């Protein structure tokens, strides 16, 4: 009877992937 | 450490806040009461602490807080929510103002309407040092205020403010401003340029808002 | 079985009925493509489908939207989050000018090299979009007859500075930026609200008073911020409140464990109304039925200046409201209304219009084409007897 | 001074009484009695509400209160609210005998009590008899 | 579809007879022109050629997004399943007309452009509150009102079924109707009877279920109720039992009762403040009428107030008949043993009798009907009333 | 002011967060930091929040 409330958060997860055939030099 | 304004709600408290911010050149920082109340939990303790860290980086700095009664409340046996975040942000305000790790590079001005809600922890002597009441304008201040707001308007120079201040009974600075505003438009109704004593007396009849009639069985 | 109501009754009907059936039977005969789980009908995209869609494929981009935190010196060097992807330090592309890229702005950023292309309008949540009225009802000032004093006071305040900012300059005053309206119900509060929203020349913004009470704390305050932020952008806008008793009337503290969240919301309305950096060009109208149990912080002038009341007029407003409501209907030319108004001394304009709508029912209690004065006599015969032995009265 | 009054005198907004109806529902609980006559003689039935096995029962008389040489009564309600009424009604029957030297008829004795019980409902805000 | 908007004669005027036969001519000739397309060049130009141009234009995997806002004509902002938002342009293949915010879309891979729309489901709130079908008995159930039937018919049904008389004089129908009287009269019956024989949608609302232990949800349920009722159809909103939820400002207290005040204050504005709702029929039912807030009672909100009395010996003879119309009846019973005697008891009491006689017979495993069934059932329904009565002797 | 190296102070109000865990996760890290340095002092003013 007439009572407020606060809240909360449930953050999702995250993930990434690639073909992984890229070289990272290009320097020299 | 800290200056508190309090009084009746029309005596002028936002004035000296805006006035001294107008005159000084330090980093003036505003803050309202219900801005510290947020939806999720935390978020005032985040908000108060980030507010003072901004005041440290700009070391000549003054923080003004208005409607401190919205967050300053004498705690008791409270259930559910509502208060169960408000006192949490209030304690963060107490700690980040005074006590552990003191500072001298920030000054706090607060102003309420009602005093008796507040904690003794807010009022202690080191959180808010000076306590400044604002009384209602007694006689001559009512004559003084109505002269101030009569600056721009075309006043016929046969007007005694002491006659006005004696008949403006129990007004505040907001109502004495309102009588000066209404008396200009009443002269605009009939197209007169200057004013009269009758113009102010009719403005007093409008601000007091006399409702009805047939009150004639007196005298 | 039945009878003709007017002469060729079915003869015009089935001529209309089968051609609406035939407008269907055109389309399936031509071949119609409907209900194809969310597409367009084929008659207008077959000449859209080809290479001026490839003009939207290859020249156009995706342009992922973002948000700006701050700027830097001598150069843009903008710090920007996406929303939940990563915060970046990025630059504008050359198609913009570095002027309207101010902070706290939703902007669109290229997906490949992360550069700014388009500034976007800010996030206005729809709950306050649905209270901007965006249309204006047809209510004339003449329709609120019987209120010659009350409209004239309200003309002076809401209307005249917004349409003549001249006389107030030439005398040197400030208009009374807020007006309260009150009185007994059914008297014309909402009429004057619609009639000013008619001739507004402004961004009229409706507010229902009980839309602020919510379940969570502080979110009811966050509405009031977004109102006065759009108010400072939409220059010279009007805001109408209605039934402000729900927004808050008292500060009950004897047993301070009752209502608090409405008090916090009501205090937020106090600060953004007056105090610390005034609002400029915003006028506020309020309307309640009991203007007695309100907080005197609202009653301070500067906030609520004029207390206009709405009474039951005398004897001649009723004759004029008769001439407002019973101009617009189909009656006999033998009208008189001083006879009618003297029979109902204490009545609202709602009770006036209730009689005029009751009067049309008697002609439909009968089988007539018209409204007779004697029928309207018999209309005012019953409603005197109806209001004498009414249930609530 | 004025906010502590209970207002047990005003009618109900329905247009009836408001406090007496609360009182009459206490009689239905805590007691059950009856009496039957059709010829020469009359009986009274009582019921022990508290029948615990550590009472004395040395009164040798009970709810039947012999108030006269020709009359008695059977009471149900608040217990010591009756002891005010039984001592009062016993003396009304006795001051009648002082006045006339003739025993009191059973009709007008009942009218003497019912004028007393009404008088607390008429005026004062005194708590009525349950 | 929206072929011609004119209806303005609205009668047997010759103007409509001319206009609609023009519309008959422009439609026949458009048909007879296009009939001679599949006669002389009967080509199938866009069976798959329209489709295979576009199914190859869109990607083969489709991805469902969500609308957030709509900007000028082609580019709008969307939201992916995780929250990444894209400022993509829509094509002229999707129905732009049913494209409102809060809807699922179909997207692309490279440019993520809006390709199509997925149709919506049915909201649960209709399935909660709407009496979905014609529930119960028709006007063969009611016992002889014939004037109360006449008022509700010309206020709701005859406006809805045959709107032609109001638009002759231009006079709008009255809006609100209050049903009131002593309890057990047939207030729920008359709502369901009109809900039986109707053509528009009907909504039943129990008023006691509008009090949440949270707060703000009082006005939240109200502002969604008329929102659904407006957006759905021609609608008739019935709210039973408003007497113990919306009475008046009796003490102006706080702590819950102030919340109940705010719910009725929203309902008062949601009933009638702004932009007259249109094709919304409001019917309200109470037991008590006196302790009601007069701001609801005023015209502009409710215009019809109908008393419900109790007949004594006349309509009961059918109410006793209708409740005994589907049961046995041995010849030892006369309904005039009970109809002629007492003159105040409700129609709900009559149903309470006519079920209890069926209870008393089959409990004792007997045959059809005795008189003593109706004797003991009438005696019981007396105690069903009287045992909750504190009345003594003349108050 | 004696130690000035081995003293932990907590306001006992900035512990709360917007997530579901993440307030315990501070407390586990605190005592584990108090586990690593051996003579530690914990100070939490104004428990009444937490
Ligand atoms: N002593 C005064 N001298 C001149 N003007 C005054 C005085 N007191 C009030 N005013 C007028 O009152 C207005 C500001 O109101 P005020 O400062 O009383 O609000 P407050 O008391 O700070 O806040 P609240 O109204 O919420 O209590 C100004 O426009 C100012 O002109
Ligand atoms: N003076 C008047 N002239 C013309 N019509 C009137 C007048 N007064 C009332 N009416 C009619 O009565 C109806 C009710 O008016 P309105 O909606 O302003 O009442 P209200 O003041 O909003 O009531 P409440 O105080 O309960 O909110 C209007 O639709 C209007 O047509
Ligand atoms: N005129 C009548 N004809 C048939 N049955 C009736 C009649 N009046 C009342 N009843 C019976 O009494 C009940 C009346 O319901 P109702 O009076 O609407 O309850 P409430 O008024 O408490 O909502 C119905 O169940 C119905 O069976
Ligand atoms: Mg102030
Ligand atoms: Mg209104």
């Amino acid at each position: 009877x007439x009572x407020x409330x606060x809240x909360x958060x449930x953050x999702x997860x995250x993930x990434x992937x690639x073909x992984x055939x890229x070289x990272x030099k290009x320097x020299x | 450490k800290g200056v508190l304004m309090y009084g009746p709600p029309g005596t002028g408290k936002t004035l000296l806040a805006r006035a001294c911010a107008a005159q000084t050149k330090a980093t003036f920082l505003k803050l309202a009461g219900p801005q510290l109340v947020q939806m999720f939990i935390g978020d005032g303790a985040k908000l108060v602490r980030d507010a003072f860290a901004l005041a440290k980086e700009k070391a000549p700095s003054i923080i003004f807080i208005d409607e401190l009664d919205a967050i300053g409340t004498k705690r008791f046996d409270s259930e559910k929510a509502g208060d169960r975040e408000v006192q949490r942000t209030m304690l963060e305000l107490l700690n980040q103002l005074d006590g552990f790790q003191p500072n001298t590079q920030v000054k706090v001005i607060a102003a309420t309407n009602r005093v008796d809600i507040l904690d003794p922890a807010l009022l202690r002597s080191g959180r808010l040092d000076r306590k400044i009441e604002f009384p209602m304008p007694n006689e001559e201040a009512r004559a003084r205020i109505m002269q101030i707001h009569s600056r721009k308007m075309n006043v016929s120079p046969d007007v005694n403010y002491e006659e006005l201040a004696r008949c403006t009974d129990d007004f505040n600075g907001a109502q004495c401003k309102a009588v000066c505003v209404e008396a200009g438009m009443i002269a605009l109704r009939r197209g007169a340029t200057e004013l009269t004593h009758e113009d102010y007396m009719e403005g007093i009849l409008e601000v007091q808002a006399k409702k009805k009639a047939n009150l004639q069985y007196y005298a | 079985k039945t009878y003709g109501q007017s002469t060729y009754s079915r003869q015009i009907k089935q001529v209309e009925d089968d051609i609406q059936q035939l407008l269907k039977k055109i389309n399936e005969l031509t071949g119609i493509k409907e209900s194809d789980t969310g597409l367009a009908p084929p008659a207008l995209w077959d000449l859209a489908a080809d290479k001026q869609t490839l003009q939207s494929e290859q020249p156009l981009q995706v342009a992922r939207c973002t948000k700006i935190i701050n700027a830097d010196s001598e150069d843009p060097k903008y710090i920007i989050n996406v929303k939940q992807f990563a915060k970046f330090v990025v630059d504008l592309s050359d198609q913009v000018a570095p002027t309207d890229i101010e902070e706290g702005m939703r902007v669109g950023v290229d997906r490949n090299k992360y550069q700014i292309h388009i500034p976007l309008p800010p996030k206005i949540d729809p709950t306050v979009t649905m209270m901007q009225v965006e249309e204006k009802p047809d209510v004339t000032y003449s329709d609120v007859g019987g209120c010659k004093e009350q409209i004239e006071k309200l003309r002076e305040v809401v209307e005249t500075p917004l349409l003549h900012p001249e006389r107030f300059v030439n005398l040197g005053i400030e208009p009374p930026k807020g007006v309260l309206l009150f009185g007994p119900p059914g008297t014309g509060k909402t009429l004057c609200a619609r009639a000013v929203a008619n001739r507004t020349d402004a961004c009229f913004i409706r507010v229902i008073g009980s839309e602020l009470v919510q379940k969570y704390v502080g979110e009811g305050a966050r509405m009031v911020r977004e109102l006065f932020e759009m108010a400072r952008t939409k220059k010279a806008c009007l805001i109408f409140f209605d039934e402000i008793d729900a927004i808050g009337g008292a500060r009950f503290d004897d047993g301070a464990g009752g209502d608090n969240e409405v008090q916090r919301t009501m205090l937020e309305l106090i600060n953004q109304l007056d105090g610390f950096d005034p609002r400029g060009n915003i006028k506020v109208l309020m309307a309640t039925n009991r203007p007695d149990t309100l907080d005197p912080a609202l009653m301070r002038p500067g906030r609520l200046d004029r207390k206009i009341e709405f009474s039951l007029p005398d004897l001649e407003g009723r004759t004029h409201i008769f001439k407002i409501h019973a101009r617009s209907m189909s009656v006999e030319r033998d009208i008189r209304f001083e006879l009618l108004a003297r029979l109902c001394p204490n009545s609202t304009g709602a009770e006036i219009r209730s009689v005029c709508t009751e009067a049309g029912m008697f002609a439909i209690r009968a089988r007539r084409k018209i409204a007779t004065e004697k029928d309207f006599l018999e209309a005012v015969n019953k409603v005197i007897k109806s209001y004498a032995k009414f249930s609530a009265t | 001074s004025r906010r502590y009054d209970s207002r047990t005198t005003i009618f109900s907004p329905e247009g009836r009484l408001y406090q007496v109806e609360y009182a009459m529902e206490a009689i239905g609980h805590a007691g059950t009695c009856l009496g039957i006559l059709a010829n020469d003689g009359v009986l009274l039935a009582a019921e022990r509400r508290n029948i615990h096995k550590l009472l004395d029962e040395v009164f040798f008389s009970e709810k039947i209160y012999k108030l006269n040489e020709d009359m008695a009564c059977s009471v149900a309600g608040i217990t010591s609210d009756a002891n005010v009424l039984t001592n009062e009604l016993r003396l009304i029957a006795q001051r009648y005998l002082l006045q006339y030297q003739e025993p009191i008829p059973c009709e007008q004795l009942v009218t003497a009590l019912c004028d007393i019980k009404q008088a607390y409902t008429q005026f004062g805000g005194k708590r009525p008899f349950g | 579809a929206s072929k011609l908007p004119l209806v303005t004669p609205h009668t047997q005027c010759r103007l409509k007879l001319l206009k609609l036969e023009r519309i008959k001519d422009y439609l026949l000739m458009e048909e007879e022109f296009i009939r001679n397309q599949e006669q002389m060049k009967p080509l199938e130009e866009k069976q798959e050629e329209e489709r295979s141009k576009v199914d190859d234009l869109r990607g083969t995997p489709m991805s469902v997004g969500t609308l957030e806002e709509i900007i000028d004509d082609n580019h709008a902002i969307v939201s992916t399943s995780v929250g990444s938002e894209h400022y993509v342009s829509i094509l002229s293949f999707v129905d732009k007309d049913l494209l409102e915010p809060g809807c699922s879309v179909l997207l692309n891979h490279k440019v993520h452009a809006v390709i199509g729309v997925l149709m919506d489901d049915t909201d649960p709130l209709v399935t909660v509150m709407k009496v979905e079908k014609a529930p119960q008995e028709t006007y063969a159930d009611i016992g002889g009102l014939d004037n109360q039937i006449q008022e509700i018919k010309e206020s709701v049904e005859l406006p809805l079924t045959h709107p032609e008389y109001y638009e002759e004089m231009g006079i709008k129908p009255p809006k609100g109707v209050i049903l009131y009287g002593p309890p057990g009269t047939g207030k729920t019956l008359l709502a369901k009877a009109v809900a039986n024989q109707t053509s528009a949608t009907f909504l039943r609302v129990v008023g006691s279920e509008l009090i949440q232990k949270y707060l703000g949800d009082g006005p939240k349920l109200v502002r969604e109720l008329f929102r659904v009722a407006e957006e759905h159809a021609p609608s008739i909103v019935f709210i039973d039992e408003i007497d113990a939820i919306g009475t008046k400002r009796y003490d102006s207290n706080s702590g819950g009762e102030r919340e109940i005040q705010r719910t009725m204050l929203e309902l008062l504005n949601q009933l009638d403040g702004f932009d007259s709702r249109g094709d919304v029929k409001v019917i309200m039912a109470t037991n008590r009428i006196e302790t009601l807030d007069p701001a609801l009672i005023r015209p502009g909100r409710i215009d019809r107030k109908i008393e419900f009395p109790l007949p004594d010996e006349k309509t009961k003879k059918r109410i006793f008949q209708i409740h005994t119309s589907r049961m046995t009846l041995a010849d030892d019973v006369t309904l005039d043993d009970l109809i002629m005697a007492k003159d105040d008891l409700s129609g709900a009491d009559i149903k309470a009798i006519c079920t209890e006689a069926g209870l008393m017979a089959l409990r004792e495993r007997r045959m059809k009907v005795t008189n003593e069934d109706f004797k003991k059932s009438k005696e019981n329904v007396l105690y069903k009333k009287q045992e909750g009565t504190p009345e003594g002797l003349y108050l | 002011s004696q130690l000035d190296c081995n003293f932990l102070k907590v306001v006992s109000s900035s512990i709360v967060d917007k997530y579901i865990g993440e307030s315990a996760r501070l407390i586990r890290e605190m005592f584990n930091y108090a586990r690593d340095h051996q003579p530690c002092i914990i100070f939490m003013d104004e428990i009444d929040a937490i």
